């Protein structure tokens, strides 16, 4: 909008085409972090940690 | 039988004791009974609940 | 963030202002309650034992 | 419950106990002859009151 | 372990999966908190292949109910095994008996 | 009015002793008794086992190969391990072993003010012939209760995932118990005792907790808006590469309002400032609405 | 490892012989043993001086009739019991009650003597009936570092040394900052008016700390 379009122009901030849908602890939550499983498609390339 | 189990083990019969507030140090008027329960923790966690 | 300040800003709106509590069987207009609000560390709602 | 039940251990009376038939100006006295073990919690006694 | 018992908490823990009971008699070559091997006395044992039973103790792990669920060795090395012995408690079992 | 004092100090054990009191005056030994113990239960200096970091371990819920023993009994054993310091309020051993045996509490290496009350304490066992543990024991000295959960907060970068907090056991004593019986000295007319026999791991004398128990009791008795938030943020927040960073605090740029008050010319002055650390350091603050040269007249208020 | 004190009084009291006095911070189960070793002290535990015996001067006994007055001797002792008397560097001294007529005699019908001082002139010691109604007799009073009734003298009346009449101890939630629970400590006095409850609570600890000077 208007305002939002002054205020990037005025800060000089590029709004980026992609949204935030980063899994995170759920609130209230505290714990330690004991294991991690990564699921691949057959077929798609495995990323670095994978 | 029990109570020839309390006789072994130095206490009274009555199963019952004094005790003392850790308040104000006197002693609590009529003997408590005081023992071993066991007992469990269900899981109904408060944190879970609120 | 949970700013050391906001605590004592919540004391302020809670002063004056009641809250509602209610039970699940509820009967009796009495099964709904106004109370003053007591800010309590725990997870856990402290109920005056006369109620 | 626990409530009335401390009412009731409060006020009730056994045929003999500390301080028995003595005489006290009024219930401060006689909470202050309690609190320091010297009177008895339920004993007969007659007091002023207002 | 329960103060206070019945007889019975050791059949509960035993027959359900939760600990680790040999399956055959003999002595403990091994005793880890991931493992326990147990050399077969060779009475019990088979003619062929010779061997010895290695129990692979489960660790900590998801539960049904998010909960934990962990195997420790009750057992010591070099020690005097018999069959059907408990050579590893579950979570929420004591030497056998269920600590509930 | 007759002033209480102590006399013989009976110890029956490394664990705990009787320690007695002689002029008490009437129904004094209650008083005085009680409040000892409440005292003595809950404030006291300790110097309980805090952070803990080991050889190979990420976590406190992994087992270590050559163990039989669970990372987690192994830090639960070690906050039962009672030692006793001197000089230093925080101190940090070095435990190291191998082979095949028990792991007792006087296989670490011995500091200055180390005092291991208990050498025979087991803090894990050894299951193979080649199995070795190396651990960093850090302990600290506190009061009361301090739970490993309340531990954070301040945080600030216990990054060293390898280090496990465990809760603070802190206190010496155990058990207080006292007893008041009459007490006949010589000449009076009616005086009570005070034995207060108290239980310990040790690591504290029994004068000395007696002492500092009265000591705290009588202590109590004592009285008986303008400018950018941004401006004092740490150097950190703006995310420098590790060089800029070291740099601009070596030249005493530790915040933000140190930095936009220096100019390009003064930076490009410094020993260690490039051009490319500048660009670096320019980008950043016009990202963020800032930039060199900034002037905010008024460093610094309070 | 450095300690916490109070930080937040404000004694709010009513009238004058009365006083509700409130401490904030404290440590964890400080306000506990705070209140506690102080009421134990302040009740069982404290100088003045009242009354421990009175001679009679109609009868020899603390069963019988006064010619003159409608209240039984007891009666007459319980209202001396709750006479307040401060007295100065004269350990024990002993009063009159020299008065008659056809009125109650007050605690300012008794004899004015150099160290005696009674706060409460309003208060009644006994009635007097028609006519003459014989009547006068010597206090005597006595100290005591604690509360010793009648009985307690084997070797008659209850003498009331401590100037309190009442004390009570509150322990509440004290909430500082970031400091999650911490104790209040509300004590709640009444005294007989000699000493004033404000003081008396500063001499009371006080005992506790001479107490202690063997020690910290």
């Amino acid at each position: 909008t208007p305002e939002e379009k002054l205020l990037r122009a005025i800060f000089g901030e590029k709004a980026s085409d992609v949204k935030d849908s980063s899994l995170r602890v759920p609130n209230g939550v505290s714990g330690t972090v004991i294991d991690v499983q990564v699921f691949t498609r057959d077929g798609v390339e495995k990323d670095k940690r994978a | 039988e029990i109570k020839e189990l309390l006789k072994l083990g130095d206490l009274p019969t009555s199963g019952q004791i004094r005790l003392y507030d850790g308040r104000t140090g006197e002693q609590f008027e009529r003997p408590v009974t005081v023992g071993y329960m066991y007992m469990l923790k269900l899981n109904h966690l408060v944190d879970d609940k609120m | 963030r949970e700013e050391a300040v906001v605590w004592d800003i919540l004391d302020e709106v809670i002063r004056e202002h009641p809250v509602l509590l209610n039970r699940a069987p509820t009967l009796h207009r009495l099964g709904i309650q106004a109370f003053e609000p007591v800010l309590i560390e725990g997870k856990a709602i402290q109920l005056h034992p006369l109620v | 419950q626990d409530v009335v039940l401390g009412l009731y251990y409060m006020t009730r009376d056994c045929v003999n106990a500390k301080g028995e038939g003595m005489v006290l100006t009024g219930p401060k006295e006689a909470e202050r002859l309690y609190r320091s073990g010297l009177a008895s919690l339920h004993a007969r006694v007659k007091v002023r009151i207002t | 372990k329960p103060l206070v018992g019945t007889g019975m908490e050791r059949a509960v823990a035993v027959d359900s999966g939760v600990t680790a009971v040999a399956k055959r008699g003999g002595v403990v070559q091994y005793v880890d908190a991931s493992r326990i091997v147990i050399k077969v006395n060779e009475d019990e044992m088979y003619p062929g292949e010779a061997g010895i039973d290695i129990y692979n103790l489960t660790k900590y792990t998801r539960s049904n109910q998010n909960t934990c669920i962990n195997q420790m060795p009750c057992v010591s090395l070099g020690e005097p095994v018999e069959r059907g012995d408990v050579l590893a408690d579950g979570p929420s079992t004591d030497l056998g008996e269920l600590a509930l | 009015f007759l002033k209480p004092r102590l006399v013989d100090i009976e110890q029956v054990s490394s664990t705990h002793a009787k320690v007695t009191l002689e002029p008490l005056e009437r129904g004094f030994g209650h008083t005085l008794g009680n409040a000892l113990r409440r005292i003595l239960l809950s404030s006291m200096p300790g110097c309980a086992v805090t952070e803990v970091e080991i050889d190979g371990v990420l976590h406190e819920y992994s087992t270590k190969e050559g163990v039989q023993e669970d990372i987690l009994e192994i830090l639960l054993n070690l906050k039962g391990l009672a030692v006793r310091v001197q000089g230093k309020d925080e101190v940090i051993l070095t435990l190291n072993k191998s082979g095949i045996g028990p792991v007792t509490a006087a296989d670490i290496t011995h500091d200055g003010d180390v005092e291991i009350v208990k050498p025979q304490h087991v803090i894990c066992h050894l299951t193979d012939e080649n199995a070795s543990i190396s651990m960093r024991i850090k302990v600290q000295r506190g009061r009361g209760y301090v739970p490993a959960s309340t531990r954070i907060h301040s945080e600030e970068d216990e990054r060293p995932i390898g280090r496990l907090l465990v809760d603070a056991c802190y206190s010496p004593v155990e058990r207080i118990a006292y007893n008041v019986e009459a007490a006949r000295v010589e000449q009076r007319t009616d005086l009570d005792k005070l034995v207060i026999e108290m239980e310990t791991n040790g690591t504290i004398d029994p004068e000395e907790a007696i002492r500092r128990a009265a000591t705290i009791l009588a202590e109590q008795l004592e009285a008986f808006p303008e400018f950018d938030p941004i401006l004092l943020r740490p150097v950190d927040d703006l995310e420098l590469t590790v060089r800029s960073a070291n740099c601009l605090k070596a030249e005493a740029i530790h915040y933000i309002g140190d930095l936009v008050q220096r100019t390009e010319v003064e930076l490009l002055k410094t020993p260690n400032l490039g051009k490319k650390s500048l660009t670096e350091i320019k980008d950043v603050l016009a990202s963020r609405g800032l930039s060199l040269g900034m002037r905010l007249e008024n460093w610094p208020p309070a």
